[PDB]
């Protein structure tokens, strides 16, 4: 509801539910735990129409998601650290695969 | 990268013995530690997690503590099935670690290898090659050392060497040393000398053959 | 009963790639990371990377990023592990193992894929008798069978059909040149040698091979 993210030809995809995901060792799942709320739950993409295929909408939907993501928690005067960085891009990329999906049904 | 050092290498034990290895860890490590078992080809089989917790059908005579850095794998009275290699394990960051492994044997009583040396068959030499055979059957403990003497000088070249797992009855080692030569070179020389320099003598087993002969 | 298959062998030319399969069965395939371990033979454990069934998010041992490629294809519930460009270190058994629910002991195991990289092409043994000839008592006479240059493994050995037993060492095969060699002993008692006959019978599956060699005094 109310996508148009304009912009600049961006698009603000509707919340998911965040999934339960598991990063292969016990400090990084706790980390996740714990840490998951800073991430976003919602992603930006450019209209689906606009990619040669899913890795170029996706891999463009996950830069563009956590940049400004980015943006909005330096103004709250808060950081990311490279593991931050390395489970944003994780689970923005799981929701930009989905997006991508819903987006390209969209054709009936 | 977490190093894991397992100690000690190896561990004699006597059938019923309680027994106990430890693994220590680089930095600290909370709980993550996890012991493997891993008989002669077979897969490893998880034995122990995070330090202390018991595995679904693994015998209760097995359990581990410590938290930390300093973890211990303890056997309360080893049937002769744990006579295995154990590793451990971290998985509280990446990379994960293993440690280098320990190696369980049965104790028994020291034994001298029974040394014997055979020539090339007629059949190979008929080919052109020359195998020196030496095997070194039935020894205790399992280090040993090989050394080969043509005419009475050394040599390291050549020289292939095989050895068996400890023997699931006796409890002893054996070894195979074979060494290979041209049978022009093999004709060059006269006298052949396998020589095992073992804990159970200070003076080495020699055994030896002269063509001439 | 969670059940992890590897296929058993893959014998691989140098500079070649292998894919190695590890099928999962028994549980809910995305629901746990799978994790592949080598072994180079006499030595230790060796993490080479893991795999999150669910999305594909791998992590590898930093040696190993770029040598092993890990994928997996959900709708058969299988893992697999791709190494390219193989050397003779690459010459190993590999594990695929699999760990908890959000617990990282490796809870299950497969059986391995013994991988053997060789350019040698399948070449029956040479099967050479070792008999003393010679004065050596113990009333124990120790007569041996060389089984030198086949490929690829295995050969099985037995003594007078298998009904010898009691005295026989058989020795892991050793490289020698591009090829194998192993050797076996048997001891016994100088009553039934050379009185009575002694062979040693070797089959070389691989070339359809089966030769009995009787062991004679000089
Ligand atoms: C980082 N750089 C590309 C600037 C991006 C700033 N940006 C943007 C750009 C050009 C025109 C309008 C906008 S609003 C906006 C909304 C969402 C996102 Cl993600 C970006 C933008």
């Amino acid at each position: 509801g109310a996508v148009v993210g304009g912009l600049g030809g961006y698009m603000l995809g509707s919340a998911m539910s965040r999934p339960m995901i598991h990063f292969g060792n016990d400090w990084e799942d706790r980390y996740y735990r714990e840490n998951m709320y800073r991430y976003p739950n919602q992603v930006y993409y450019r209209p689906v129409d606009q990619y040669s295929n899913q890795n170029n909408f996706v891999h463009d939907c996950v830069n563009i998601t956590i940049k400004q993501h980015t943006v909005t928690t330096t103004t709250k005067g808060e950081n990311f650290t490279e593991t931050d960085v390395k489970m944003m891009e994780r689970v923005v990329e799981q929701m930009c695969v989905t997006q991508y999906q819903k987006e390209s049904q969209a054709y009936y | 990268d977490i190093v894991l050092t397992q100690s000690p290498a190896i561990l004699s034990v006597s059938p019923g013995e309680r027994v106990s290895f430890s693994c220590r860890a680089s930095q600290n490590i909370g709980t993550s530690i996890h012991w493997y078992q891993q008989r002669t080809n077979e897969s490893p089989r998880l034995i122990i997690k995070y330090a202390s917790e018991s595995i679904s059908g693994i015998p209760s005579r097995f359990s581990g503590s410590g938290s930390g850095t300093d973890f211990t794998l303890s056997i309360n009275s080893v049937e002769s099935e744990d006579i295995a290699d154990y590793y451990c394990q971290q998985s509280n960051t990446w990379p994960y670690t293993f440690g280098g492994g320990t190696k369980l044997e049965l104790k028994r009583a020291d034994a001298a290898p029974t040394v014997s040396i055979f020539p090339p068959s007629s059949e190979q030499l008929t080919s052109g090659g020359a195998s020196v055979v030496c095997f070194l059957n039935n020894f205790y403990p399992k280090d040993i050392n090989v050394k080969w003497k043509i005419d009475g000088s050394e040599r390291q070249n050549g020289v292939l060497n095989s050895e068996t797992d400890q023997d699931s009855k006796d409890s002893t080692y054996s070894m195979s040393s074979t060494l290979t030569l041209t049978k022009d070179e093999y004709e060059r020389h006269n006298t052949y000398t396998c020589e095992a320099t073992h804990k159970t003598s200070t003076s080495p087993i020699v055994k030896s053959f002269n063509r001439n002969e | 009963q969670v059940q992890l298959q590897q296929s058993g062998t893959e014998l691989v030319m140098p500079g070649a790639s292998v894919k190695m399969s590890c099928k999962a069965s028994g549980y809910t395939f995305t629901d746990y990371w799978m994790h592949w371990v080598k072994q180079r033979p006499g030595q230790g454990l060796e993490w080479i990377g893991s795999i999150d069934p669910s999305d594909s998010y791998t992590s590898h041992n930093e040696k190993f990023k770029g040598k092993a490629t890990l994928t997996v294809d959900e709708s058969s519930s299988t893992a697999y592990m791709q190494l390219s460009s193989l050397t003779s270190e690459d010459s190993a058994v590999y594990f695929c193992s699999r760990s908890g629910y959000g617990y990282y002991a490796m809870e299950y195991w497969g059986q391995g894929t013994s991988v053997t990289v060789s350019s040698a092409k399948t070449t029956p043994p040479s099967v050479y008798p070792l008999a003393p000839g010679g004065g050596a008592t113990n009333s124990m006479v120790t007569l041996g069978c060389l089984v030198k240059g086949y490929f690829p493994e295995p050969v099985t050995v037995t003594w007078n059909s298998g009904s010898l037993s009691g005295g026989v060492h058989t020795f892991p095969a050793v490289l020698q040149s591009d090829l194998y060699t192993l050797s076996s002993s048997v001891t016994v008692p100088s009553s039934t040698w050379p009185s009575e006959t002694v062979t040693c019978n070797v089959a070389h599956p691989a070339s359809s091979t089966k030769v009995d060699k009787k062991i004679v005094p000089r």
